[PDB]
RNA sequence: GGAGAUCGUGAGCUGGGUUUAGACCGUCGUGAGACAGGUCGGUUACUAUCUACUAGAGGUGCCCGAGGUCUGCGGGUAAGC
RNA sequence: CCCUAACUGGAGUCCGGUGAAGCUUACAUUCUAGUGCACAGUCUAGAGACCUCUAGGGGGAAGUGAAGACCCCGUGGAGC
RNA sequence: UGUUCGGGUCGAAGCAGGGCUGUGAAGUCCUGUGGACCGUUCACAAACGAAAAUCCUGGUAAUAGUAGCAGCAAAGCAGG
RNA sequence: AGCUUGUAGUCCGUAAGGGAGACAACCCAGCCCGUGGUUAAGGUCCCCAAGUGUCGACUAAGUGUUAAUACUAAAGGGCGU
RNA sequence: CCCGAGAAGGGAGGUGCAAAGUGCCUGAAACCUGAUAGUGAUGGAACGAUACGGCAUGAAAGGAUCUCUGGCAUGAAGGAAUCAUUCGCGAGGAUGUAGUACGAAUGUCACUGCCAGUGUCGUAUCUUACGUUUUGAAGAACGGGCCAGGGAGUGUAUCUU
């Protein structure tokens, strides 16, 4: 037989397609320090989209100078807490949490989440944790955080969402040193990422439930005359003759969207404080209006509205210093026009 | 506590497995990533990446990457251990890449059959290079 | 057609029991009910059937799961039988007006035996296409309940 | 580019061809009829038991009891060309 | 058709009631190769595999339906 | 069936399970159930022994609480 | 040609049991029941009972680790040894 | 008499040697419900045979020098260990110890309260069902869902033995 050739239907990398674990994206690795000590990671909600007219200041484009309109994404992003510190202990079989210290006061909301760590040992702890350093059992140091979503109104939830998150530093002292500064504190979208920076961003993308080949995998429909002999939005063979089985590559009706997914390279185009710059007139659809301090990222981000999306410094970056962006008009007409 | 260090791995495995057989001790096999496979560096690097890229993903052979885990089937194939006396074998044998922080300091033993001085020529590879050839991190 | 034997036979001085005699109800549904139900105190069993009747309550299903979704909180398969449950709270209350009877106290009493039985089957058809007549039967059901006041 | 997968794939489809019954043309035959010519027309059955796979649940095992956060034995990727 | 999308009603899905039939020697959670009447879930050697349930399209069970209507054979027929 | 010798309401045949003997076909005994018949010697008979025939008749499963109770006229609701 | 058709012997058919991974017909062996012993074929690193056996060499190719075998690649070449 | 809407049915209570309770004698199996024993959510499939174990049972019909555990005597085939000497390049061999100690079993004397059997599960070895068609059947060759019952060399005449 003289064969056609087509693409593979869909991406076999995000197997199985199954619903997310979790709400909260978790992140598999963190990027390399590069400065001075901070957080590698923030967690906001989701408020949608609008646009903005900004000078193209991207290097190298055609458009570079002009005024270019601009879809952006408002991620509201108040303060979260530094909730813990966890050491980690690095062997053959991998990194281990070896130690932890909770913050002597926590957010009264978080026992929605969990039992509240109690005033106890932190001075011992974080003693036993610097012993841990010094005699070489600590390969590195992560902060627990957790957000504060009670401060929102388009998001209907009190209960903090727990992630760990990366500390960027040149060596692990420095880590600690920085650790135990931001240990209990409240930490702003400002003292994470800078305007005009590229970041990642990951959440759980849109739930659509169990859907067709033809939606999930993007089969083609029955063509012609076969659109109605009865298969129209179903696959045209499960397999072979031999092998006598049904290949896992084989599409297949499933749940789809609900997956963690993590896009790279999404540029802040400004850290605001005033909700009222952004929200449009009659407020976001089904969200309301955004009341604290919020953050636009140009282009779409996975994810519903009143999603946690997690931002963490890019992993696979290319551009060099981008600048600060020159918005000269945010969107603020009716979404509901 | 067998010390592999320098062993042959076909060999250090029969003599475990024979000993796991005799019934009458729990086998600990420290430093795995030190065992050696006589022939020529390419001929054994051919043959792991072929068993270790071959099955099928739902049912085939999933052939591991740690050294540990490697020479733990070694083992596994000179043994009943579909049988309940080989499954008893399998759960008193334990392989570790280095030494455990439990076991150090305790007394080791060398098979002195196993010993990669009795082979005549240089042609071997560690266990570890194979593993991390295969891209195991350990 | 007749009287039947029961299963079991508890002793009569602290037990009393009862029979359902052929009803036309589903000898499956019937069975998961009394699975559920056998082992509970007499009121407790009222008010659990009271609550499947009135469907604030789920039979859990384990041997004749087929057609049955999952149900919220703890549980696989599981269904609403209120036939069977109307049913077998006929037999209940029968049970319980005969341990009275016998000047024993049903509200002390457990049910240790209730087992269904199928009795003599009715048999109808169904029509089918190409001039074919195939079986609809009435089945009947025995159910078979033993309260005692010990355990 | 070529080839394999029951010349992969009809309990997926189609039905143009071939491969029934009708008829025409040519040829053959005394004839009935025939042709490895051509031509026009010509019904595509089944509620999935097991297994396999795709997804979603309930358990039991492990386990102070519970919760949270992680690790990563492994599986997958073309995530790019 | 490129290339599909949204929507409407009926099914389906979930619940109550009613309630059949068809495949079936047995066992059976399989996968690869070989072997074997040369087309194996059961043999051989490996590789896998915790159980139960729900939904789903039909890969396999050389799935089920029908003592092949094609071919040959029968000192079997029938019509012409 | 002829013939010899018996057993049975103080419990025959049959049935369910078990003990013992016999290479075995089978026989015998025990417990329960059952309520009136049953064996045995030597011979003689036969409508005399079933796992199979897409066997026959009856009974009864899995399938399955599943398909169907939709498509051609989507019809019901309130109060009593 | 695991083709077809002869011939001698022997088998399977109708041949257990032991051994070759499995193997109608290849090897031991024809086999009443039970027990003990010693062997046959074949094997003795583990799976797996018994050798990590001895002597003398070869092979560097995981070649090989395959009596018969329908189950095992040639001509040609090699300052490989 | 009680429950039940009840001219259903159930319970209790009667009749009868016996419920045999009206399509009612006996009342098998398939099938279905429940109970008990064993096992069981890390597991490999002709569902068994054989051996050895765990758990349960082992009233009758089975054993009572029977079962258990040992001693002593005789013991066929077979037959060491250890050590000494010697041979061999070596692994080892030969000779002696030694046809000895032992050894299937056969007796005998003590000890013991189990054993046989049955069910289920486990470990070990072996076996890919049965009937048929076949050179060749586990076949991807045909037949059977299951159980019960029915189901196939007979008579006349004649010839031969
Ligand atoms: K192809
Ligand atoms: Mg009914
Ligand atoms: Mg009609
Ligand atoms: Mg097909
Ligand atoms: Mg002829
Ligand atoms: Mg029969
Ligand atoms: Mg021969
Ligand atoms: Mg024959
Ligand atoms: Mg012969
Ligand atoms: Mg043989
Ligand atoms: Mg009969």
């Amino acid at each position: 037989m003289a064969s056609i050739h087509r693409p593979k239907r869909g991406s076999l990398a995000f197997s199985p397609r199954k619903r997310a674990k979790s709400h909260i994206p978790r992140f598999r690795a963190w990027p390399e320090a590069t400065g001075e000590p901070k957080l590698q990671s923030f967690a906001g909600y989701k408020v949608g989209m609008t646009h903005v007219i900004m000078v193209d200041d991207t290097k190298n484009s055609l458009t570079q100078g002009m005024e270019i309109s601009v879809p952006v994404t408002v991620i509201e992003t108040p303060a979260i807490r530094v909730a813990a510190i966890r050491a980690y202990a690095e062997d053959s079989t991998g990194e281990k949490a070896i130690a932890e210290v909770w913050a002597a006061d926590l957010d009264p909301e978080l026992k929605r989440r969990i039992p509240i760590p109690a005033a106890g040992n932190q001075a011992e702890a974080l003693e036993n944790i610097g012993k841990l350093i010094e005699e070489g059992r600590v390969s590195d140091v992560r902060a627990v955080i957790y957000t504060l979503p009670k401060s929102l109104t388009g998001v209907p939830k009190k209960v903090p969402d727990i992630m760990e998150s990366g500390i960027s530093a040149r060596d692990l002292g420095t880590k600690f040193e920085y650790s135990k500064t931001i240990l209990g504190t409240l930490v702003s979208v400002t003292d994470v990422f800078k305007n005009g920076t590229l970041v990642d961003t990951a959440a759980i993308t849109i739930g659509k439930g169990t859907q067709g080949p033809v939606k999930r995998w993007g089969i083609q429909l029955m063509k012609g005359k076969h659109s109605r002999q009865g298969s129209l939005r179903q696959v045209g063979t499960l397999g072979a003759f031999n092998p006598s089985r049904v290949s896992w590559r084989v599409p297949q009706m499933g749940q789809m969207g609900y997956h963690q997914r993590t896009e790279f390279n999404k540029r802040i185009l400004k850290i605001g404080s005033d909700g009222e710059e952004v929200t449009p007139e009659g407020g976001f659809i089904n969200y309301g209006l955004v009341r604290g301090d919020y953050i636009l990222i140009k282009g779409s981000v996975p994810g519903p509205s009143k999603r946690l999306i997690r931002l963490r410094d890019p992993i696979r970056a290319k551009k060099a210093d981008l600048g600060e962006p020159n918005i000269l008009y945010i969107s603020r007409e009716s979404k509901q026009g | 506590v067998i010390d592999a260090k320098g062993l042959i791995l076909g060999r250090l495995a029969s003599s475990v497995a024979k000993q796991l057989l005799s019934g009458d001790e729990k086998v600990y096999i420290i430093n795995a990533e030190q065992a050696i496979i006589s022939g020529s560096r390419a001929a054994t690097l051919r043959e792991y990446r072929e068993t270790r890229e071959r099955g099928a993903t739902e049912f085939g052979p999933y052939f591991p990457k740690r050294p540990d885990r490697i020479l733990k089937r070694t083992i596994r194939g000179m043994l009943p251990y579909k049988r309940a006396r080989g499954r008893d074998a399998m759960s008193r044998l334990k392989v570790y890449v280095g030494v455990p922080y439990e076991l150090k300091g305790a007394e080791t033993v060398t098979i002195p059959d196993a010993d990669m001085r009795l082979l005549s020529s240089s042609r071997y590879v560690e266990l570890g290079e194979v593993s991390q050839k295969m891209g195991s991190k350990f | 057609m007749a009287r039947i034997n029961y299963s079991i036979n508890g002793d009569p001085e602290t037990t009393s029991k009862a029979m359902g005699s052929e009803l036309h109800i589903s000898p499956k549904k019937s069975r998961e009910v009394c699975c559920k139900i056998k082992g509970m105190k007499a009121s407790e069993a009222r008010k659990f059937l009271e609550d499947v009747i009135a469907m604030k309550q789920a039979v859990p299903f384990k041997k004749h799961h087929d057609g049955s979704g999952h149900r919220k909180g703890p549980m696989a398969a599981g269904k609403y039988p209120i036939s069977a449950s109307k049913e077998i709270l006929k037999v209940l209350k029968n049970a319980e007006s005969n341990a009275e009877y016998k000047g024993l106290e049903p509200a002390n009493m457990y049910i240790i035996h209730a087992a269904i039985q199928r009795g003599r089957v009715i048999h109808g058809f169904m029509p089918r296409a190409r001039g074919r007549a195939t079986p609809k039967d009435t089945e009947t059901v025995n159910i078979e309940m033993i309260l005692s006041e010990v355990r």
